[PDB]
């Protein structure tokens, strides 16, 4: 509770030397990109006065063509995380960074009369050609030393599997253009991998449903968690995950592959899923791809090359290239290679730069108390990991938008790595840290950077290269030249192994947490899981046959013994799941993440095997455990028969015959109160379910854009999660195998809003444009509002929601005092809401204000594309098109009349201004029934 | 109904009990059993009352 007569002397201080770009109130968006497996995405950052706001997507990129990950969204936060770290320790004491200069620089001179024997190096699948080419100039200073890759979810098979199939090592670029058939086998492909999101754009390119489409791509999946693949999916298939591995092949043997020699029968359903996905790659045979996931063993990747070149896909849609990574020989390989090399005592030097294989250890690999046996290990992260707890010195991370480096996104387009501020904490990202290696330690990382990029420059000037560069962000000029392929056969001529029987765990990244790098990060981990609505739990999906069987519920804790480590989970039966199988998430339990992932329990890399990476058959289930709290926000995740006012779906094989056939043709509903006119702007948005594939992209767009806080597991469990957009899972039908339809919900900004007539002191009313107007000032916390709302979209302040997993919010000491490193993320066009005051989705008005400004200031009107909400230029998918109404031609007035659009809730007048789009999902017909 | 349960004031002051019991639970049948479960599943709540 603050109060005073007057409000302080609030000061406003200039600049010392004001730059010649920063005009003060302005955003100056900036092109720069994120290393999420080594592989760039291609950013395009608000950069309001030297610091980053807003992360967006690059139009020009090819790894994200205008629109982010979950992820990459949310890494802004993870850079304004006051738990980052701030100064080098050696041995834990916090010291300086030209102390480690010295005793870093002090160990390559005794690693030089040893020809670089101990230099080993663990850094995580980079692609950086500036990273590469230091890399290089390691490797020969110092000729003994390796560099060992491991990424704990990285392509440790499809890289495998592809020399496997191939010989050498090649690098596949999937194009969903030109795809009429997909079938991947566990393929999370529409997943924070580094092409998930040209391939969600690519496959719901596909899936445009419109006034007169007749052809949709199709996407049968084949996997045993359900993903966010699935959603998109229209023929899932609950598999085993041990049935994976030969059921590609018997895909591979009704089309004609030599040398499969298939075993251990499928299924009677899982076999009828193989014939009608085989019978539908033999037709369109050049437009098809057969994906294949990370989870499946290196010999699947093998074959998912042997039926995409018996398919005649090489060249058209599967694209063989150069790797675009130094090595992929590297990963859980290379990381027992190091640890077999650091006992006994060989590693001298150990530079770990971002892997933190303390936590990312498969359990079976002893990273942990290999560590220690090392006279000098070093690290450079952002955060001080499990690593940083047990290693000597830990230099500072320069987290990705404070260092000047480069990424190199797949086929190859290098994308400049722009640092928008400089660090916050002194940085020394992995390239100042190998010019310490290198011998080079006070020459900067732009320094470098350039001295590479000279070289590699051989096209006229560098000033009109590098500043072009560093505008586009894309280079495009090293694209990954295509290789011709040989796919040797005879590669699964090896006979599959006898069916092992019994529960099987299989290990699967977490959505939101990739591999618990990000465990930090209170926006990507607020952030509900897809299908399972959990916040701030890993659990153990079941499916409801294979919990029935067992006895369990939504809230036991389990505890998962496999191969004699046992983890003490939680559980939570998920239908679409698949039998006797359950599911784990990479990256919760981390002893020292910080304050936000610090004890979010079950660490489920402590029960890899190194062996069985991705699953495995011989897990011991055994409940020891009654209750837990398991924040979910959802709650009910069935459409009670409220179809044509959630979700509504079909199938194209009744949308063909009948374009509108489920509109229901309803007459003008009869309203008493008024009627009023919108002559300007008409704000409208116009979302497309069939292809919103749960991605939670726009969830945290929402957060990164609107200040939207952070709750805790505590409050979330009691349905106070702050998400002014939800995306809702609602699982039609058939618990077993049932399918799934998402309607991502926001406020609907009603033209006859019943949430405004009930606001006594007059708080949220209507605008002008069209958008329900919340004030969030006029707003005394009746909270009356949500109770008249009839989707219940809008949220609550109820206690000072503000820095919540770095301030428990049933506190009251430090409500007023916020977090100074936390105070540049928050937009600085949005208010920062205090308690006892309700939010909602505003259409972005932060966005629509600034651009309708600009333009009465320059005397025009607003281009149909020149304001993009934030959840509509960050889904990858573009499900969100928002737009004026009355402009004639605009993408969604021109989208508003197709057959498919709808409104939730037309029962009771509200006149919702966003309007869905139905899920026509393009069934099967020899499939179905 | 019956004068033996009016008249009768124990039966009076329980039935007076049973009713500001009763009429509390009809005020929680209007506010929370019909919030907690309204249009749009995905916004089911359940509302388990704190200690303040
Ligand atoms: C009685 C209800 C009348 C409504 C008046 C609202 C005053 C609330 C308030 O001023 O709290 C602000 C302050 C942060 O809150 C506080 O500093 C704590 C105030 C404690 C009040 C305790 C006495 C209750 C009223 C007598
Ligand atoms: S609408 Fe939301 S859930 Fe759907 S694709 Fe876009 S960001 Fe993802
Ligand atoms: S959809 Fe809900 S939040 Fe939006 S205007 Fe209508 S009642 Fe208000
Ligand atoms: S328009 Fe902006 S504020 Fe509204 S729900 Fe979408 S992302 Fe959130
Ligand atoms: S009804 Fe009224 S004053 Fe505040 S939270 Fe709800 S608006």
């Amino acid at each position: 509770c603050q109060f005073a007569l007057k409000q302080p002397q609030e000061k406003i201080v200039p600049y010392v030397r004001q730059p010649e770009e920063i005009i003060h109130g302005r955003p100056l968006f900036f092109a720069t990109a994120v290393t999420f497996a080594g592989f760039g995405v291609g950013l395009l950052v608000e950069s309001h006065e030297g610091r980053p706001t807003k992360i967006e997507g690059n139009p020009d990129h090819p790894a994200s063509l205008g629109s982010t990950d979950l992820i990459t969204q949310a890494m802004i936060l993870t850079m304004y995380d006051p738990d980052r770290s701030q100064a080098p320790t050696n041995a834990g004491q916090e010291t300086t960074w030209d102390a480690f200069v010295a005793a870093a620089t002090a160990a390559m001179q005794a690693q030089t009369a040893k020809q670089g024997a101990g230099l080993r190096v663990l850094s995580g699948s980079l692609t950086s050609p500036t990273l590469i080419a230091q890399k290089q100039q390691l490797l020969t200073q110092f000729p003994q030393a390796k560099w060992y890759e491991y990424e704990p979810v990285g392509r440790d098979n499809a890289n495998a599997g592809a020399r496997l199939a191939f010989g050498a090592d090649v690098h596949t670029i999937y194009r969903l253009d030109t795809a009429k058939v997909i079938v991947g086998f566990d393929a999370d492909f529409t997943a924070p991998s580094p092409t998930g999101v040209r391939m969600a754009r690519q496959l719901a390119d596909g899936r445009r449903i419109r006034k007169g489409t007749k052809e949709v791509n199709r996407l049968y999946l084949a996997e045993s968690t359900p993903s966010i693949t699935g959603l998109l999916a229209d023929h899932r298939l609950p598999v085993r995950s041990s049935q994976i591995e030969h059921l590609v092949r018997a895909l591979a043997t009704l089309v004609g592959v030599p040398n499969v020699a298939a075993g251990a029968p499928l299924s009677d359903t899982e076999k009828k899923w193989v014939e009608a996905a085989a019978k539908d790659l033999q037709a369109n045979r050049g437009a098809c791809v057969v994906l294949v996931g990370e989870s499946q063993p290196p010999v699947v990747h093998a074959l998912g090359h042997a039926i995409n070149a018996q398919l005649g896909n090489v060249g058209s849609t599967v694209v063989y290239t150069e790797p675009v990574e130094d090595d992929p020989s590297g990963g859980i390989a290379a990381l027992s290679a190091l640890t077999q090399e650091m006992n006994a005592g060989t590693v001298e030097v150990l530079l770990m730069i971002e892997s933190n294989p303390v936590y990312n250890a498969p359990a079976d690999i002893p990273f942990a108390e290999a560590l220690a046996k090392v006279p000098l290990s070093m690290h450079v992260g952002l955060y001080r990991d499990e690593t940083a707890q047990q290693s000597v010195w830990h230099i500072n991370g320069a987290h990705f938008l404070e260092a000047w480096g480069d990424v190199r996104a797949f086929d190859g387009t290098t994308t400049i790595v722009q640092p928008l501020i400089a660090p916050l904490y002194n940085g020394k990202s992995a390239i100042e840290v190998l010019n310490v290696l290198l011998g080079k330690p006070q020459e900067t990382g732009y320094q470098t950077l350039t001295a590479y990029w000279q070289t590699q420059d051989a096209s006229g000037n560098f000033r009109v290269f590098w500043n072009t560069a560093l505008h586009d962000g894309v280079i495009t000029a090293t694209q990954a030249r295509s290789r011709q392929v040989t796919l040797q056969q005879g590669f699964a001529d090896a006979a599959p192994p006898a069916p092992t029987q019994g529960l099987e765990i299989v290990f699967r990244p977490d959505p939101s947490l990739w591999d618990g790098a990000f465990a930090n990060n209170a926006w990507l981990q607020e952030t509900p899981k897809p299908y399972t609505k959990l916040t701030w739990d890993n659990v153990a999906l079941m499916s409801v046959r294979t919990a029935n069987a067992l006895g369990l519920k939504n809230g036991d804790v389990v505890r998962l013994t496999y191969q004699g480590r046992s983890v003490d989970a939680p559980v939570w039966v998920q239908p679409g799941h698949a039998d006797d199988s359950v599911t784990v998430h990479f990256g919760f339990g981390r002893t020292a993440a910080g304050r936000v992932g610090n004890n979010v329990g079950f660490n489920a890399y402590r029960l890899r095997t190194s062996a069985t990476p991705w699953f495995g058959v011989g897990l011991e289930v055994a409940k020891v455990g009654e209750n837990y709290k398991l924040a979910s926000t959802q709650g009910h995740f069935l459409m009670e028969g409220r179809k044509k006012d959630l979700v509504r779906y079909g199938t194209l094989a009744e949308y063909v015959e009948d374009e509108k056939f489920l509109q229901v043709e309803k007459e003008e509903p009869i309203s008493l109160i008024g009627e009023y006119e919108y002559n300007g702007y008409k704000w409208g948005m116009s979302i497309d379910l069939n292809v919103c594939n749960s991605c939670n992209a726009c969830v945290v767009a929402c957060q990164s854009e609107n200040n939207i806080p952070v709750v805790g597991k505590d409050e979330v469990w009691l349905g106070r999660e702050m998400h002014w957009i939800r995306i809702d899972q609602y699982y039609v039908g058939d618990e077993h195998t049932p399918n799934v339809y998402n309607m991502v919900m926001l406020c609907q900004q009603c033209e006859h809003a019943p949430c405004e007539i009930v606001c006594p002191v007059a708080a949220t009313v209507h605008d002008a444009e069209g958008l329900n107007n919340m004030v969030y000032n006029r707003c005394v916390g009746t909270k009356y509002c949500s109770n008249n709302c009839p989707y219940k979209v809008r949220r609550f302040n109820f206690l000072q929601y503000q820095d919540v997993p770095y301030r428990s919010p049933i506190d009251a000491s430090t409500e007023n005092d916020s977090i100074p490193v936390l105070k540049m993320m928050r937009n600085p066009d949005v208010t920062v809401r205090a308690r006892g005051v309700m939010e909602k989705c505003t259409f972005c008005v932060q966005r629509i204000n600034e651009a309708r400004i600009q333009a009465r200031t320059e005397n025009r009107r607003i281009a149909d594309g020149e304001i993009m909400t934030a959840c509509q230029q960050v889904c990858p998918t573009q499900a969100i098109v928002f737009g004026d109404l009355n402009d004639p031609q605009a993408r969604v007035v021109d989208l508003k009349e197709q057959p498919l659009k709808y409104t939730s809730l037309d029962k009771l007048n509200t006149k919702p201004r966003v309007s869905y789009l139905a899920k026509i999902k393009n069934l099967n017909p020899d499939l179905a029934e | 109904w019956f004068k033996r349960f009016r008249v009768s004031l124990p039966w009076l002051f329980f039935i007076s009990i049973c009713i500001n019991i009763g009429m509390w639970f009809e005020r929680w049948v209007i506010i929370v059993l019909s919030l907690h479960r309204d249009f749009l599943p995905s916004s089911w709540g359940y509302y388990t009352p704190s200690v303040w």
